[PDB]
């Protein structure tokens, strides 16, 4: 799972090395920055279902065209599973931000995530549109702190730009 | 591997859930003695040489049948070998405590070491008696404990920590 | 040369990344420990003549053999040249010092010393005393604040250690 | 390569010098500009498919010969060869402007790309073309006065940093 | 077990060849410098302990400080293991001489040693001293015949060149 | 590999023990008959094709069915591998011859054929009716007794090293 | 070019070693049988011609059917160069003789020898009757020494070795 | 690589003649000498380590700008580099003396060497400083005249020998 611990360490074992002064100063900044990935993770995490319906309607807003007869959203099954996928994806941001490193977003969603969509004829702008709404959504102080904004838009925009 | 909180979510993502308030506190309390665990690791590492030495040392002051023809610390090269393997049990348990988690000890130490050492003929009762001396060398350490040298660290209570690195110890002394 | 930002970029690079959080919480941890390490290395690098100079004594004082003719200090531009070598430890630690990782012992005077030392008769035993003496005369709050003498300290183990 | 402070190490080290404090405050200025830096970092990789896509279709909006028959964007696996380069590069410049200095820069990615383009035929004024479109796709995100989007960060002068990143585009466009 | 026998039978085994001339010429040699490096083996067989003895008390005589609290000569039990070291070497020299090359040195005593003695801080020097010394203390026609003075003596400069 | 020597000291290591004064006279032994051994690796390798495809028509000779389809030396493939192979045990027993020692016969070749050939579908009842023919051809030339084919030596009794390279060939009929 | 030194030295040149005993009792072999190659070789390069002529002659004696129309010696021009060939081959077992090993056989005449015999139909039993012949005539005391008749008839075998 | 006997053969063969009666008295002389030319051999590998570290220290001891920062025998890294060379060449010259030919030297050496140096900055005038100092260590050991350490050989005129050993060390001072 990628993040600074696990980075550091197998970049050390890589060289057979015991850990030394930059593998304890990598993990004393996780423990700096540690207190706002966690209170976005807590925010996300405590109103999950309110931003995924947000996230959902936005898109569906934006591809009306989505719930014509061979669409991605041309039945009540299919509509609900997209809502499903932008919620196993913001899942994976709590994860992410729960860790400190894009490793769960890495190996649980992005992996195959092409070939899947290629395939069952998801396009990927519409993910991208469910995620910048959410991205752009969010206020400070309202929502979370300034750098709680910081990390959440951040997790987003990774897992935006692996959609171009 | 994992680390703590990998662990966690490992653990939550096979619920398919959001990670629990509950679990949100335990990893702040793994922050909040954050530097306690950095001066662990830092209490190890800066003693491994007297660490694996000790062990080694010990190991066959209490059996000499190990460097008489025969046993497996007899030529130089058997004894460098198992300074070494000492050497590399401790690093991966340093890596254990520094991550939290046990996984990197298990995945790229333990798992098959039981077999490659029944194949080589290196005797386990005592590769434990070396680990075992090691986890004492170790968590005196880090308590701040050894006789022969202390480290000057600030006062407080690092007890779940040096049971931590005593329970990787014992996975490796379990594994084989 | 070895150290928290080179460590984590050429973990990016090696996997065709860019920098994600991890990297970033990575060199945030170099800002933390940043102000301790810098004093350190600003103490040693204001009094390293004194240093140089009590350690190699120290040396020389635990094992007076060395003064007989055939060892490595049986002419005083020999002696001269040990207390210079150790000059060029201290140096180095600094270095460590001030990059925040060992980078700069591990290049510039671990690589080639064992084999280098053997072949000039220089017992390994006599740079571990200077080194000890020096870890051992420390003192906090005198010599530097304690987060410092950590640092420092830990340098002097990782160079010690290097001789076992 | 090396960052900020092995740069420093590494000039002290010509004179056989311990670092002087002259160099040991401009690092501490580094330092005290870290966050700042992060946010410049995060500014860069967080619209890095933007500047890329940005840059090389106005490459080729300047010049659409590009993609007309024997052009070097002419068939889809050109075109996506200089994406790949046009996101390489930008990812070393985003390397540099992290680490403080141009050196993985320079000797992971600028070392023989001249050649290399020489060789395969890869149109050097248009290289730099998108290089310096890039330049100022993020020196405007840096500085946070990109047109169609912006990004929460405190009121400061960021313009060291812009600098910083235009400074490692130009080295870019020289070694070509 | 490196020899002449072994040296040339791998390499004709390595290109997959029967033996031929260059190979029986080979064991011929063998034969020919076989009946004084079996002198040399027989002599140091017969006064091992004589020579083992000559050579610890010369190294404890070159190195007094080694007696030291710390040193690896602080306890009977450590002085005992020296000479018992000592004769380790001698026997595989011993060995050597039989096989005909530095096969047995090089397994059995060479490979691990350098880290060993790193590791229990045994001075390399104290290891020459016993060896420079039985070397120089051989007699000739005293103690053996001159062509085996010669395959005893290569055999010692051999250990001793792998200390430096 | 080991050879005489390393053998006597391998054996002589097992008790912490220099070479034992029997063991000097056996070797110099040894060694009083060096060029009887040479002259009997001369007259094997010296041969080495007439004893190979002697050995393998015989198998065929008394067992035609190995050439029927089917059968293990069936297409000119199979048939080609099988004097491969007995050319190969042939070398490695000439190895031994000069070695003294079967170490070598053992270590590399013997170790795992018997799984090799189970697995393969190579008869091993024929294997060793090739190596015992070849048995008979080499102990025939060294003891100098072959019938279309005589090596002038000088006149002595080699029947220790002819019983040498019988012991080798049956270690290769156990082996399967 | 394989022999004796050769093979020693790369195989310790493989290895990074000096030589040791196993090497100068190997080339000592080489000193003990130098006397009767030298001699078969110095015997061989006296008489040359006779020996190529009458095995070329035994050759087209056991084969006639060579000399048809369309065989390898259907002119004078070619039958000329069979007794050519005929004499390389024994140039290079002079030479074999002289390196002590079969080096100069196995580049210059062994390598390419198969396809070059196969492409010009060129009978692989003809030279091996040619060999086979002169191994057979040659006589002891007569024709030299019973150790150089080994060497001689050594190198032959070894030639008729490679064209089974 | 060749020797002196395939060196002679190499000569006969460029005019497709058996080997000279005279080139055979001549290898009959080499042969005569074996024994003096494996003492000469036995001197130089059995001081080594001497003949190495004596030559680089040299080398530093007549110019201490090579451990000057900026210098090529720097630090530890640079230092050890340059002893591994000189341990290397005197190597390929201990083969070229136990040969009788320098074919291994230019060969498996030499070629291309002066090339490496000029690339790595490697001072060439220093390297054969060293490279004759070793000459002059190696041809007192032939000769058995080094100062601190005799060598029991018998008593003879070994001059051919040493000249034999300087020549091989002035092709190394030659080939850069
Ligand atoms: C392991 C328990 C030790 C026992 C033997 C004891 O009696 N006191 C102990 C350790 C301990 N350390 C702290 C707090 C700190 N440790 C620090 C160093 C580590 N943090 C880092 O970033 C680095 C590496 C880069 C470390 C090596 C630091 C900086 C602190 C905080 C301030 C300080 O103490 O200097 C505590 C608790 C004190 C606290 O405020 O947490 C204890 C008990
Ligand atoms: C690049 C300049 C920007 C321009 C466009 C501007 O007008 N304001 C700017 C940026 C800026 N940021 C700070 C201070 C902080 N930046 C922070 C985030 C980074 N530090 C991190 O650890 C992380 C990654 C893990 C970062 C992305 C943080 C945490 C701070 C400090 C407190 C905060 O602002 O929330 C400043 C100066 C303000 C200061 O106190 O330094 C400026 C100008
Ligand atoms: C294997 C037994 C043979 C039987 C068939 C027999 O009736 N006579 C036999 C062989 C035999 N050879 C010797 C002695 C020598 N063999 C020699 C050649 C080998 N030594 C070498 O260096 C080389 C290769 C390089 C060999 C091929 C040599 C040189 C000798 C010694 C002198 C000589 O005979 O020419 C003996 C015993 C005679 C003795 O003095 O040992 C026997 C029985
Ligand atoms: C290099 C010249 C030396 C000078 C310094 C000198 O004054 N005497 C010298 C050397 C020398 N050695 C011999 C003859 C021998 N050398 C022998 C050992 C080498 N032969 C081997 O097989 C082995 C390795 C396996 C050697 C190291 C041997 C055995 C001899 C022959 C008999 C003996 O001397 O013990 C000579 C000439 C004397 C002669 O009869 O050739 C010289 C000058
Ligand atoms: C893009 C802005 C350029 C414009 C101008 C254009 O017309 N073509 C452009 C780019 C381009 N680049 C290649 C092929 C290679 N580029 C290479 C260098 C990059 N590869 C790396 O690993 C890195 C970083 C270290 C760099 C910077 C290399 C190497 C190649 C060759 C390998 C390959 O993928 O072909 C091409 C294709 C040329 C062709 O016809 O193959 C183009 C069009
Ligand atoms: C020693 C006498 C020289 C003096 C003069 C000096 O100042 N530096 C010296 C030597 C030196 N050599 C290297 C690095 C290499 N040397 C190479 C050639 C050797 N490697 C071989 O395998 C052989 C035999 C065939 C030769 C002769 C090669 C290759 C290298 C490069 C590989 C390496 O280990 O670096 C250096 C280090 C230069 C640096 O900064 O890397 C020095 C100082
Ligand atoms: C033979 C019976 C004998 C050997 C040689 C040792 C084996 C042994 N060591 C134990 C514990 C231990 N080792 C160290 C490191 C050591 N102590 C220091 O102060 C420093 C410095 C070093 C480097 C030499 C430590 C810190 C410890 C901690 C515990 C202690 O009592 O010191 C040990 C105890 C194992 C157990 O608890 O069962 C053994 C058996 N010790 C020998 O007696
Ligand atoms: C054809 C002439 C044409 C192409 C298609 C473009 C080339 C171009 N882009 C320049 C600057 C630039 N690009 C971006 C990223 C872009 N802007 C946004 O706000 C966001 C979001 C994106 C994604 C599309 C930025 C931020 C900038 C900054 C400067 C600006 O004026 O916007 C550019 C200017 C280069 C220069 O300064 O010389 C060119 C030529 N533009 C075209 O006109
Ligand atoms: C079919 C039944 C048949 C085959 C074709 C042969 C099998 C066989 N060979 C035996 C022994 C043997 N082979 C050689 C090599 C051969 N003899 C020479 O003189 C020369 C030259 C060559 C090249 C062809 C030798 C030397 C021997 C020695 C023993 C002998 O009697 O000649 C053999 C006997 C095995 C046994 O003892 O049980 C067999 C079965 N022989 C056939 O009859
Ligand atoms: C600095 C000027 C200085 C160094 C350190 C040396 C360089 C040097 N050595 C020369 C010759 C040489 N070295 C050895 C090996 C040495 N001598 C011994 O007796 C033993 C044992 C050893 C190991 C230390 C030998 C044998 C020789 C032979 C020649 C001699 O005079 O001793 C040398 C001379 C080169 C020349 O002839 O131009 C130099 C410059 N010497 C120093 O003075
Ligand atoms: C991590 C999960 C996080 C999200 C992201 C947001 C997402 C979000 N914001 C909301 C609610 C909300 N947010 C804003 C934005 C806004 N208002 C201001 O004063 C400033 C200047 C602006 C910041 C740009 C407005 C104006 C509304 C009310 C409008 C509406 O809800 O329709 C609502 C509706 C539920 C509610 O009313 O509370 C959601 C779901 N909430 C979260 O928990
Ligand atoms: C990074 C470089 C750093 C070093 C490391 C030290 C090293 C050092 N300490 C000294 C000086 C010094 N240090 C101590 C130790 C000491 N005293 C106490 O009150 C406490 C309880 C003890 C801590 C264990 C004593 C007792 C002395 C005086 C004794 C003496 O100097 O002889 C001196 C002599 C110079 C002087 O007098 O100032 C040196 C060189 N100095 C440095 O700049
Ligand atoms: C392979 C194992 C071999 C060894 C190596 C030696 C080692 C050796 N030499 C001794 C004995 C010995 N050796 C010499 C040397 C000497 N005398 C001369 O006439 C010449 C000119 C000198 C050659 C340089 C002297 C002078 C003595 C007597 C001095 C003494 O023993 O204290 C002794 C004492 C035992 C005894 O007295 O016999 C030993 C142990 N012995 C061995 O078996
Ligand atoms: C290395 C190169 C070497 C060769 C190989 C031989 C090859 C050879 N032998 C010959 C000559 C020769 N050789 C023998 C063999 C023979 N006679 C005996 O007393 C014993 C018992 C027999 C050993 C088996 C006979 C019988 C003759 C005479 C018959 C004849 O020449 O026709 C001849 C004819 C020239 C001459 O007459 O001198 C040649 C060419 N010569 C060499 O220089």
């Amino acid at each position: 799972m990628k993040s600074v611990i696990t980075t550091t360490i197998s970049a050390a074992d890589a060289a057979g090395r015991f850990p030394s002064s930059s593998d304890l100063e990598s993990v004393q900044g996780n423990i700096q920055r540690a207190a706002s990935r966690l209170e976005a993770a807590e925010k996300l995490a405590g109103n999950h279902e309110a931003v995924v319906k947000e996230a959902g309607d936005a898109c569906f807003a934006k591809y009306s065209y989505l719930k014509n007869p061979g669409e991605a959203g041309d039945s009540q099954e299919k509509i609900n599973k997209c809502y499903r996928d932008i919620d196993h994806y913001m899942r994976l941001i709590n994860y992410s931000l729960v860790v400190g490193g894009t490793g769960p977003l890495d190996e649980w969603c992005i992996a195959g995530a092409r070939e899947v969509y290629r395939t069952l004829n998801l396009p990927s702008s519409s993910y991208v549109a469910a995620f910048v709404f959410t991205r752009d959504r969010l206020c400070v102080p309202r929502d979370m702190s300034a750098q709680a904004g910081v990390e959440y838009g951040a997790a987003l925009d990774y897992v935006i730009n692996s959609l171009c | 591997m994992l680390d703590a909180f990998s662990r966690v979510v490992v653990n939550s993502d096979s619920k398919a859930a959001y990670v629990g308030g509950s679990d949100l506190q335990a990893l702040k309390t793994f922050i909040a003695d954050g530097n306690k665990r950095l001066d662990a690791v830092n209490s190890i590492v800066s003693n491994a040489s007297c660490i694996v030495s000790d062990a080694v040392s010990g190991m066959i002051c209490e059996n000499p049948g190990l460097i008489a023809p025969g046993g497996n610390c007899y030529t130089n090269r058997r004894m460098a070998a198992c300074l070494r393997d000492g050497e590399i049990i401790l690093r991966y348990t340093s890596y254990a405590l520094l991550a939290g988690d046990s996984s990197v000890l298990e995945d790229r130490c333990l798992n098959g070491l039981k077999e490659t050492y029944i194949a080589l003929g290196v005797p386990t009762n005592s590769s434990v008696r070396a680990v075992s001396i090691m986890k004492s060398a170790a968590v005196a350490f880090i308590s701040n404990t050894a006789s022969q040298r202390k480290m000057a660290t600030t006062d407080g209570d690092c007890s779940a920590l040096s049971s931590e690195v005593a329970s990787y110890c014992d996975k490796v002394a379990a594994a084989i």
